[PDB]
């Protein structure tokens, strides 16, 4: 495949590994989740644009809209977690062990 | 009568919202009543974005012009006089 | 679909975007329209088990148009042989 | 008096006039005394590249008329 | 060379991902994502996606990432820890850059690399469409088609966004 | 929650699932999962306590990660086939991602860790939706892409789920954790038979939904969430102990109860394909589930645990919870084996 | 797979219409009326054959009719035409509506003389 | 040649901002029955030079910041974005002719809020971060109506190209069919730029860095008012005499900018919750209703503009 | 290239002005939760969701060129009404209050 | 007033589009020869560079089908000067 697909696929993997290798801040994982979406948007746009598949041109927008609404829900849960323990650390979310 | 005294109250207390609802109401209703709405579809149709690929003449196409300036084919005389 | 409501009700909810050879705004074609068109018509109505073997030629051509992996491999081969020959002074590009 | 506010307004007005005047005159200088070609769509770009080839000097703004027929 | 602008942008794209994926303070992690988003728009612009590229700035960067930074200021951090002051972040950051560099060094030299999968290195320009002279933006025609072909897409997208408002109010009420 | 808003949120959950099941386009399938997840979070959060917040957060991260992997599979498929049709995938790497994404959504082992915790942290009524309705959408996709699924991967996920679900349930006293591990084990049977006969996946799914809905409804009727709370039912609603007994034995796959039928029909399909070791191993491992169902029957129905003095006050008040469809569900949970050939309606 | 047949370099030579886009823009409306027959025969060939190698002969007749079209302007209306397309050429968008005065002079000249 | 063109846009903008400070002081002065600067140079014409030099040789006394990187970043982003807003402006020709220039300006203006947010982080002060967040909330809120209003106007114009707004208004200013939108647009620009009566950052609340934030903010004031003139008071363009367009276009921008000063001199300040209500409960309802109206109006009148 | 040159010049000049501002001869020889309302968070989220709906509305100037005007107008008005509905929901649920 | 002016602007757009349609046959004919000349030129270079590479046919197709296939950029400018390739590739996107 083309060169760009190498780096775009790599960026998705890097953000996936970042997401699966949590640290402390819940916000840091939400950023890796949004990084995955960014690379998905770029990968889909490149494919759709290069192939001249015209009706699919709206698809990256729909992906952006739903993902952002999905990110809004994630931020709402982060603030509720932060209102409970005073931080967004993920090690506080262990009551259900 | 009951509705008339309702409108007077909102107009006095919430004129901004009364205007909003009225403007939005006109936007949903007027296109169905306007006599010019049909020309919007006609003009959009008449705009030639792509090439008009000619047909192969089989001898049974009396309604297809042989030349752009021939009297057959869609006309835009209605649009010029619009 | 798991429940084919669209076919049964005769309503097009999302089939219009499924393939690139479907109707497009202003008849804009996709770059691989003819290849997808040929592969779809070969494989129509015979099932994926049969299609994977009997329409293999069309799918191989279609995949070549999509990703151009063979074409790039051939150009990369001619490019290798030139910038090699140019070093041995055995080739002179035209004006 | 209020007309002692005008000199500062004149300076600011001259400052905001230079960009529009400079851009228009730089365009004429760089495009053979004509407006810079606007190519927003592929068709307009295709004609501009065709003009470059036809011009004979690799400038899309050098025009060739019936003299070249 | 300028012919490799897309590849160059995609290289920076990856480094930005290593930047925030190694997960420094979310203040800097947000900065790394903003830079990746801007570079991501640049890649999309060079494939003819003017409208799609500007949506990244307007929606992804000017919208979602502003709220991310806004929330970080309230609920996550106010002051940042010194960048790379943590061993794990630096180790991950150095690990990613070296992996990226080895990928780039070999593909440039060979005009093709095999990182798990086979990738060409001739240039992205080689796969481009050759003939074009329509008097419109095809990318714009497709997005405009959302209102004439995608009635279904509009309804479900419109419904989901309304539900997002309802749901978030329920979540945050307490 | 306002009762009107609760209904609207419930319909959005249902609509998200329906979109997945009627879509022929991968983007609309992904939209269905997104819509469904968006509307399920408020019902997990509806009692506003730290445990509910933790459950919703753990659920959000797991489902969001899976939906990203699903979209990645969809785009890889687009790269290598140039189309969006919901069917077999045209790239092995896309198939693995989509399969793992759906296994994550279903909670199959070894992506199972969230199911016991999320179920424990949300109300019984929310757990009922989580462990029943939420399986429909991922299973309906698996039903359509199974020709391209790697056989070794899907059977490995199935075997691990039956083992993990069986072993996990042995150590549980919380009723919601017991149900969660029961769910993991039962997803394993559904996916083991998927490569061979998808109809038996649907049969196992439907029967599992009926029995699980029965158990959750009976737990709600008495507001029981622990083994010891459930052991008081004999001194309040003796009938309920008999229904719980029968349903648990059915969930254990004992003949002649309805829960035998899916295990029986699945064994038949795999033997027809010359698969003998796998069905035998699965059936034996399913005895682990039968053990901790039997334990519940001992403390609930077959023995009378100690009571408390204040229970006498409960004798004077009627059972006022809706218990909707319980008489129908419990009868179908136990007495359907004579009607087994009716499984062809699913064909 | 076989070898892609390609016409010889001398099978593609022809007299090209070497005029700028504003010249073609100014002449387009009369050009479309005068050279319709070979033009539409060529476009019918392209959309039917879907192969540029198969319409090379008809493509050549497109040039000949266009060169003859312009040789006929140069022979009767050279000065009204030069004024017109020079006005078109000045506009950055090559607008028709800026040059109605010069367009009328050219239109009258071709109508009277041709 | 293009490099000369860039400088002949950047440099005049900075000088225009410098002398806007003089004009504002003198216009406010005379509306207050006084004169304003008239000693430092004739009619105060050297007052901006004195202020600029004074500010740049002042002690750059910054107390320790939370992060050095974002302390430098915030003003660079502010000034860089402000200069970038000018490159698509048709005056009558743009430095860069963008097919989607209108969308480009919306995108670039949505990033301006980062400079505010980063300033809050770098202040190393809890109280300054709260003021930065209050400012961001005001800005993004009024971004909502600006986007929708702009969309409604473009439905009569037909494209996102800024120079097409000139063609659309060849016969008539867009203020006439859209004066309800122009009203809300104009107030929204005031709220967007933290201008009185929306200057709550100042009400609620050095050296070169301060001067750079100030210059960027005043460059945005001029640019917003240029954009208002283009959007609603279209100047006729004669391609053979482009300077005639530039003269008339500049006059309209100066009058619009001077009206910002006029409004500052005339009104008290909104309370924070009251300007949030002005948008969410007043402008936004009308803007939504007017957006519906302007989607329908070209269709029902057969007045859809050309796509090119 | 022109646009990249413009952007480079704008931000490079901004960088230069910022550094010379910081440098001059002085002639001298000697992570938690802000006490900040949940209402401000709700403003940001509300902006975000509306900003996403504005993204869906931006294509409208192009969409008005379609021949399927009946469908285009119905979906355009549908999207704006639902945006108005969400505003009405927030309003009635006391979501636009500060007390 | 806006209805009158926008209607006139639609008529002006149709007149502009029709001018393009009149010219498209001539432009299409020119494009065909240019593509075929560029492919014929690349073939001659290939016949010389790969004149005896073990087993290399010259001008062989990668597609099973014999149908004409539109070449991509790499197949047309693959052996030409960089500035032509930049202009052919990114020139339109960068004109702005
Ligand atoms: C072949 C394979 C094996 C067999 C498969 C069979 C599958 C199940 C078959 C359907 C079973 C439906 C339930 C049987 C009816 C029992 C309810 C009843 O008779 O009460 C009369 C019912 C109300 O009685 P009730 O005293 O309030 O409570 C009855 C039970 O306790 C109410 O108990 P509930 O709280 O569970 O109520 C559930 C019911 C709600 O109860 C109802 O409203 C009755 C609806 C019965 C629908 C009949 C379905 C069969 C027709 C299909 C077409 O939900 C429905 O609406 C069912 C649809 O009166 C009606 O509404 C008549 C129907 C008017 C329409
Ligand atoms: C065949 C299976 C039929 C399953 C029927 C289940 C009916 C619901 C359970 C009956 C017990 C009483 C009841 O109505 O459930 C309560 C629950 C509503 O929640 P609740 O806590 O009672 O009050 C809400 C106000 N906060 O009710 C609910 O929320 C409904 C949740 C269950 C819906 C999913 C059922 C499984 C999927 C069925 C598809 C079958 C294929
Ligand atoms: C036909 C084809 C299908 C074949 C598969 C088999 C189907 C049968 C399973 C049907 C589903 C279970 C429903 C069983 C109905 C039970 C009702 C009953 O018999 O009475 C329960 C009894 C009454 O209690 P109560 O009414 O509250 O007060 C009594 C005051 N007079 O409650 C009590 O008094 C409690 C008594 C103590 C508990 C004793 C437990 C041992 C008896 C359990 C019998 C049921 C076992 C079901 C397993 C299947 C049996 C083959
Ligand atoms: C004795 C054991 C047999 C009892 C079976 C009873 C099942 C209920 C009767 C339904 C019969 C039927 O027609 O449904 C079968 C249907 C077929 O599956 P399908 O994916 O459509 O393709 C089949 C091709 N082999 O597939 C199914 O319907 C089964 C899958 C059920 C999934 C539940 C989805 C519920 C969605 C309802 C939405 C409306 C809310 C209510
Ligand atoms: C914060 C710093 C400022 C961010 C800068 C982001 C640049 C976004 C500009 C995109 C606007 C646009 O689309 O037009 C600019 C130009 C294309 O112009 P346009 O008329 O739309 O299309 C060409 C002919 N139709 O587009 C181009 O010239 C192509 C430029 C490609 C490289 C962009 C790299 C952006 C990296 C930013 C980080
Ligand atoms: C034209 C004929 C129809 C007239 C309709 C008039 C209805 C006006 C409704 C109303 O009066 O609501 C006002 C009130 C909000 O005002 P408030 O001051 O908070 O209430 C009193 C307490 N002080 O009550 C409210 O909560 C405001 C109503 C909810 C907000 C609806 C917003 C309208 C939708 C915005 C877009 C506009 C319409 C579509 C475009
Ligand atoms: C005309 C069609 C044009 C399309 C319009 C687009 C649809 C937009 C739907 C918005 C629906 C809002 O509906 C609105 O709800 C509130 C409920 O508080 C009602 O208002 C009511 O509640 C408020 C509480 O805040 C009270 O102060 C008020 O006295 C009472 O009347 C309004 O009477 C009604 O206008
Ligand atoms: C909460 C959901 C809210 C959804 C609100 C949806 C509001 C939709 C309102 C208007 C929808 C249709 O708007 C308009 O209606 C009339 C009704 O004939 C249509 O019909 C009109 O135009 C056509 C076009 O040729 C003419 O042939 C016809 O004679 C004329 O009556 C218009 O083509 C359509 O543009
Ligand atoms: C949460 C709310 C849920 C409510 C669900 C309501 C269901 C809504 C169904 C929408 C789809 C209706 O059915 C579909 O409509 C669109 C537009 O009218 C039609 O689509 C039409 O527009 C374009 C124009 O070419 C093409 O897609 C197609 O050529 C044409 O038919 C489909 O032919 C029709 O199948
Ligand atoms: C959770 C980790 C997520 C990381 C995601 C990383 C992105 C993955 C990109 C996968 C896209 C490439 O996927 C891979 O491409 C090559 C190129 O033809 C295919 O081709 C390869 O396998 C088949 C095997 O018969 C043949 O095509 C061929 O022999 C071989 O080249 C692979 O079958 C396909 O699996
Ligand atoms: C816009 C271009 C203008 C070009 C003009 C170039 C002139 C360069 C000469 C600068 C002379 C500055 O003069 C000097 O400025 C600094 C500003 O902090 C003052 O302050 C400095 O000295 C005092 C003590 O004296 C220290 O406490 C302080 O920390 C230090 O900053 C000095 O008191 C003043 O003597
Ligand atoms: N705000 C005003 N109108 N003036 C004022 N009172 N203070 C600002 C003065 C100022 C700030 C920066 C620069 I550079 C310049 Cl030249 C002048």
């Amino acid at each position: 495949m083309s060169m760009v697909y190498m780096n775009i696929m790599m960026a998705f993997t890097v953000s996936l590994v970042g997401l699966l290798m949590y640290r402390s801040h819940l916000m840091s994982s939400l950023l890796c989740l949004e990084g995955m979406m960014l690379s998905l948007f770029v990968m889909a746009a490149l494919t759709i644009l290069n192939s001249h598949f015209t009706l699919a041109s709206m698809m990256p927008i729909i992906l952006l809209v739903f993902a952002a609404c999905e990110a809004a829900l994630g931020l709402s849960l982060l603030v509720m977690v932060s209102n409970t323990y005073g931080t967004d650390y993920v090690q506080n979310l262990n009551l259900l062990q | 009568e009951r509705v008339a005294a309702f409108l007077k109250n909102v107009w006095a207390k919430e004129p901004v919202l009364v205007a909003s609802f009225a403007i939005a109401g006109l936007a949903v209703i007027l296109p169905t009543l306007s006599p010019y709405t049909k020309y919007s579809l006609m003009i959009n149709r008449a705009t030639p974005y792509n090439y008009p690929v000619p047909l192969r003449d089989d001898g049974n196409m009396p309604d297809v012009p042989s030349h752009p300036q021939d009297p057959q084919g869609p006309s835009l005389e209605w649009l010029k006089r619009l | 679909p798991f429940f084919d409501v669209q076919k049964r009700l005769g309503v097009d909810l999302d089939r219009w975007m499924t393939i690139q050879s479907a109707e497009q705004p202003h008849k804009i074609p996709s770059r691989c329209h003819a290849f997808e068109k040929e592969w779809i018509e070969c494989a129509h109505g015979i099932g994926s088990i049969r299609a994977e073997k009997e329409c293999k030629i069309e799918f191989e051509d279609f995949r070549e148009c999509l990703l151009r992996q063979k074409t790039m491999k051939r150009l990369h081969a001619i490019r290798r042989q030139r910038e090699k020959l140019i070093k041995e002074g055995k080739y002179t590009p035209p004006p | 008096m209020w007309f002692e506010v005008l000199p500062g307004i004149a300076v600011m007005g001259v400052c905001l006039f230079i960009p529009g005047m400079a851009t228009a005159r730089i365009h004429r200088f760089s495009n053979g005394g004509k407006e810079k070609r606007v190519a927003h769509y592929p068709y307009q770009w295709y004609l501009m590249e065709r003009d470059r080839r036809v011009s004979g000097v690799n400038r899309s703004y050098v025009s060739k008329g019936l003299e070249n027929i | 060379m300028m012919l490799y602008i897309v590849f160059i942008l995609s290289v920076i794209f990856v480094m930005g991902f290593v930047g925030f994926s190694s997960k420094p303070s979310p203040i800097y992690g947000g900065l790394g994502l903003i830079v990746s988003g801007g570079v991501g728009c640049g890649i999309v612009l060079n494939f003819g996606g003017s409208f799609l590229g500007l949506m990244v700035f307007l929606i992804y960067l000017g919208g979602m990432m502003v709220v991310f930074g806004y929330t970080t200021a309230m609920a996550t951090e106010q002051y940042p820890e010194i960048w790379l002051s943590n061993k794990a972040v630096l180790g991950a950051f150095v690990t990613g850059l070296l992996m990226e560099f080895f990928m780039v060094y070999y593909v440039l030299k060979d005009k093709e690399v095999e990182v798990v999968f086979e990738f060409n290195g001739l240039g992205d320009w080689v796969i481009y469409d050759t003939g074009d002279s329509g008097f419109f933006s095809e990318e714009a025609m497709g997005i405009a088609a959302l209102y004439s072909y995608g009635t279904w897409l509009v309804i479900v997208t419109g419904w989901s966004l309304l539900i997002g408002v309802v749901v978030i109010m329920e979540i945050t009420r307490g | 929650m306002n009762p009107i808003i609760f209904i609207i949120i419930l319909l959005t959950i249902m609509l998200g699932t329906i979109i997945v099941m009627i879509s022929s386009h991968w983007l609309l399938v992904w939209i269905g999962f997104e819509m469904n997840m968006l509307a399920i979070i408020p019902i997990m959060m509806k009692n506003h306590n730290p445990r509910a917040t933790e459950a919703s957060t753990k659920y959000f991260l797991t489902q969001s990660t899976a939906s990203m992997l699903l979209m990645m599979a969809v785009i890889i498929n687009l790269m290598f086939s140039g189309q969006w049709t919901v069917m077999k995938l045209f790239n092995p790497m896309a198939s693995m991602l989509m399969t793992m994404a759906l296994a994550m959504k279903l909670g199959m082992a070894p992506f199972h860790f969230w199911v016991p915790e999320v179920t424990q942290g949300i109300p019984l009524s929310s757990g009922l939706i989580l462990l029943t309705w939420q399986k429909l959408a991922p299973m309906s996709v698996l039903y359509q892409i199974f020709p391209s699924i790697n056989l070794n991967l899907i059977l490995t996920l199935s075997v691990l789920s039956i083992l993990i679900g069986g072993w996990g349930g042995l150590n549980q006293t919380q009723l919601r954790k017991i149900m969660a591990y029961s769910s993991i084990a039962h997803m394993g049977w559904m996916t083991a038979v998927l490569p061979y006969n998808p109809t038996m996946t649907l049969l196992n799914l439907i029967i599992y939904i009926i029995m699980t809905s029965t158990m959750f409804t009976m737990f709600m009727a008495n507001s029981t969430t622990t083994t010891l709370s459930l052991s008081h039912t004999w001194n309040k609603t003796p009938i309920m102990t008999v229904l719980i007994l029968a349903t648990l034995l059915s969930m254990g796959g004992l003949p002649p109860l309805s829960g035998f039928m899916p295990k029986w029909m699945i064994i038949q399909e795999m033997t027809k394909n010359n698969s003998i070791i796998l069905p035998t191993f699965m059936a034996i491992t399913a005895l682990l589930n039968l053990y901790f169902y039997m334990r519940l029957t001992y403390s609930t129905t077959l023995t009378m645990f100690p009571s408390t003095n204040n229970m006498k006050m409960k004798w004077q008040f009627p059972l006022m919870k809706k218990m909707t469809f319980l008489p129908t569900m419990v009868v179908l949970s136990t007495m359907m084996l004579p009607l087994t050939p009716m499984l062809s309606v699913l064909e | 797979p076989g070898i892609v047949e390609l016409p010889s370099l001398e099978d593609l030579k022809v007299q090209e219409v070497k005029v700028s886009s504003s010249v073609l823009k100014a002449a387009a409306h009369h050009y479309g009326a005068q050279c319709d027959k070979p033009n539409k025969e060529f476009m019918l060939c392209r959309w039917e054959e879907k192969d540029p190698r198969r319409c090379l002969e008809e493509g050549k007749l497109v040039n000949q009719c266009a060169l003859e079209f312009f040789r006929q302007i140069k022979r009767h209306c050279a000065e009204p035409f030069t004024e017109y397309w020079t006005c078109i050429d000045y506009s950055g968008l090559q607008l028709f509506r800026r040059c109605r005065k010069q367009q009328a002079q050219f239109d009258e000249c071709v109508l009277d003389k041709l | 040649m293009f490099m000369i063109n860039i400088l002949m846009l950047i440099i005049p903008i900075l000088l225009a901002v410098a002398f806007l400070t003089l004009v504002e002081r003198k216009v406010l002065g005379y509306m207050q029955l006084r004169k304003g600067p008239n000693v430092v140079g004739p009619y105060g014409l050297l007052q901006p030079i004195a202020d600029a030099i004074k500010l740049f040789i002042k002690e750059p006394l910054r107390p320790a910041t939370s992060s050095a990187s974002m302390f430098i970043l915030a003003p660079i982003m502010a000034l860089g974005l402000a200069l970038t807003m000018w490159i698509p402006l048709p005056m009558p020709y743009p430095l860069i002719n963008m097919n989607l220039g209108v969308l480009f300006m919306l995108a670039m203006s949505s990033l301006a809020v980062y400079s505010i947010l980063w300033s809050g982080w770098a202040s190393n002060s809890k109280y300054a971060l709260i003021g930065a967040l209050r400012a961001v909330a005001q800005t993004i809120s009024y971004e909502v109506t600006l986007a929708i209003i702009l969309l409604s106007v473009l439905l009569m114009s037909g494209s996102f190209t800024l120079s097409t707004l000139i063609t659309t208004q060849e016969q008539m200013w867009l203020i006439l069919p859209a004066w309800p939108l122009a009203m809300m647009w104009f107030i929204s620009t005031l709220a967007e730029t933290n201008r009185a009566p929306f200057d709550l950052t100042e009400g609620e609340s050095a050296a070169g860095p301060f001067a750079l934030f100030f210059m960027a903010e005043y460059a945005n004031i001029i640019m917003m008012n240029i954009f208002t003139a283009i959007l609603f008071l279209g100047t006729s363009h004669n391609p053979h005499m482009p300077e005639l367009y530039t003269i008339n276009f500049t006059i309209k921008s100066l009058l619009l900018t001077m009206s910002f000063l006029w409004i500052r001199a005339s009104y008290p300040r909104f309370r924070y919750d009251q300007l949030m209500h002005l948008l969410w409960k007043n402008f936004l309802p009308l803007t939504l209703a007017l957006c519906m109206w302007h989607v329908s109006l070209p269709i029902l009148t057969s007045g859809i503009p050309p796509q090119t | 290239m022109n646009l990249m040159l413009a952007l480079l010049t704008n931000f490079t000049l901004a960088t230069l002005l910022v550094i010379i501002a910081f440098w001059l001869p002085q002639l001298n020889v000697y992570s938690a939760r802000l006490p900040f309302s949940m209402k401000f968070f709700l403003v940001a989220i509300t902006f975000l969701l509306f900003d996403l709906e504005i993204a869906l509305l931006l294509p409208l100037p192009w969409a008005s060129q379609t021949a399927n005007l009946n469908t285009m107008l119905t979906m355009a008005l549908f999207l704006i009404i639902l945006l108005a509905v969400s505003l009405a929901y927030e309003w009635t649920q006391k979501g636009l209050e500060w007390t | 007033s806006m209805m009158k002016w926008n209607r006139e602007r639609r008529r002006l757009q149709i007149e502009d589009f029709e001018a393009r349609i009149a010219l498209m046959p001539l432009l299409q004919a020119e494009k065909d020869r240019r593509v075929l000349q560029m492919l014929r030129e690349n073939l001659e270079e290939e016949a010389t560079v790969m004149k005896d590479v073990p087993g290399w046919k010259v001008g062989e197709s990668v597609f099973h089908t014999t149908r004409w296939v539109t070449p991509m950029m790499g197949e047309l400018y693959g052996l030409r000067a960089s500035e032509e390739v930049l202009s052919a590739t990114y020139g339109f996107i960068w004109y702005t």
